[PDB]
């Protein structure tokens, strides 16, 4: 291409009709309560250090607009596929492992995840729910670093969703300025994806 | 057991507070919790220092007051509801 | 004659050098007035021009410094609560980046002979205005085939030190990212989402 | 004139071509009702040229649904707005 890739990044999107969706056994969280969540985070912080989380943003197109694939628990709770990196693990290899754990097929046929773009970073300064897209100045030791990547999909694929979750294709306008519905990270994705030159195949 | 320490700038760090605490011989800090604006994470310039022992609370109360963080001398008080109210009122009075 | 250098490793991880706020200074120059000062005048001209040359193409630059290891975005303040990024309108067929270099030199370029050199390698985001009205979005709504304005944002890397010349009716100020974050009421939707848009960058605090 | 209701991905270009096929080439401007918060179309539009659109345009099917054309009034805008949020 003529422009530097830093100035213009082009991404192939495929229509939602190119993809199929199944279900598999439920996948339960490592922590059974918020209290238990932050207790483990604290213990791992002392034993290992900062938690390293990676999440993937998977995009399809329908009706002229990019749609992000979200995991829904229940009515109101939404998350990106991803999770915790192991000590020393490469971020990209780690996200591919996690995507396979979460959405991989029971019949062993592998998805081909392509991950060439960081879209943002969120930092948890304390053992508490708030996260910011920067490290506050008084915090030299954040407790969690969450890194978001665009995951380029193959032209066609089957995604197997743990049956305790629903996979939804959310259009960008549903997310935009909707922190009450989706939280600050998901609701910022329209902004974070705006730089990409999407090709609607 | 815990104390409040303040007041200091919003760029006074966790590491600077832990180093001054180490400098008075206290090594059992269980938690440093800065008072923060939740909306944007900015420090409001005081913190709760939680320690494992009353021996450390005694040391903090005697040895830490007067020490300097980024040009300011710190006050240290027991972590009671009254003292929290007073630190927060001071922080609100600085925000202006 | 020179030695052949090894390639710089090609990665989409972007590392950006920041320098202390106090490395940057400014002199004053003659006031600047935008083509439109009222809302009604803004949208009248936008309508008129849309018929002649089509979609308005705006480019804006995000200039970043640091203080206390927190990035700060440089803003132009025209009023107690009125802020903009350096930038403006491209001429017909003008290249986006060279146009932003022109606009930046017009607004902030030093007046004492030394040529300002802007380094612009990164697109940060895009905003579209579907109608001749205030709303802008980070996507094109599905029903809109002909947006009225396309605004593109770029990260402009600064040299270690720089002197700007600021129009005397403006102030140049440095906004910590925490001041912008979730502050759309104070800064609008574009400036207030810069923390999120800048979060992907690996900043080095020199 | 008001026209609707149709889906939120029905474009101004699609709406225009359906208007030309009955013989209305005197269209000045199309304006969709929109959610201002996120720019989503509410599925109806004010068309500005009249009686050609009121008569020949209804009974045309756009992206699946039948279009209702009616004259531009406060009465008719409340009906399309009430219909919009009945979805």
């Amino acid at each position: 291409q003529t422009k530097p890739l830093t100035l213009e990044r082009t991404i192939n999107l495929y229509p939602l009709t190119n993809y199929t969706f199944g279900t598999k056994e439920p996948l339960y969280e490592k922590d059974s309560s918020v209290a238990a969540r932050f207790q483990r985070m604290r213990e791992e912080f002392d034993k290992i250090g900062m938690r390293r989380t990676v999440e993937g943003v998977l995009i399809v197109h329908e009706h002229r607009l990019p749609h992000v694939l979200l995991l829904q628990l229940g009515t109101t709770f939404f998350k990106l596929p991803g999770g915790e990196l192991n000590p020393g693990e490469d971020e990209v290899e780690g996200l591919k492992r996690l995507m396979t754990e979460i959405l991989g097929r029971q019949d062993g046929v592998l998805q081909d995840w392509v991950i060439d773009d960081c879209i943002g970073n969120w930092w948890r300064p304390n053992f508490e729910p708030p996260q910011y897209p920067y490290i506050p100045a008084h915090i030299t030791k954040p407790k969690e670093h969450k890194k978001l990547f665009l995951v380029q999909l193959q032209e066609k694929a089957l995604f197997a969703v743990p049956k305790n979750y629903k996979l939804v294709a959310a259009p960008l306008f549903e997310l935009y300025d909707n922190a009450p519905g989706y939280g600050p990270i998901i609701s910022s994705l329209p902004q974070l994806l705006s730089r990409f030159n999407f090709i609607y195949n | 057991a815990a104390v409040y320490v303040g007041s200091f700038s919003w760029w006074t760090t966790d590491q600077q507070l832990i180093q001054v605490i180490r400098s008075i011989g206290v090594y059992d800090v269980v938690e440093l919790k800065f008072a923060e604006n939740r909306a944007n994470g900015q420090s409001k310039g005081y913190a709760e220092v939680v320690v494992a022992s009353e021996n450390s609370v005694h040391k903090l109360l005697e040895l830490l007051p007067g020490k300097v963080l980024n040009g300011e001398k710190v006050d240290v008080r027991p972590a009671t509801r009254q003292n929290l109210s007073q630190f927060e009122a001071q922080a609100r009075k600085r925000e202006c």
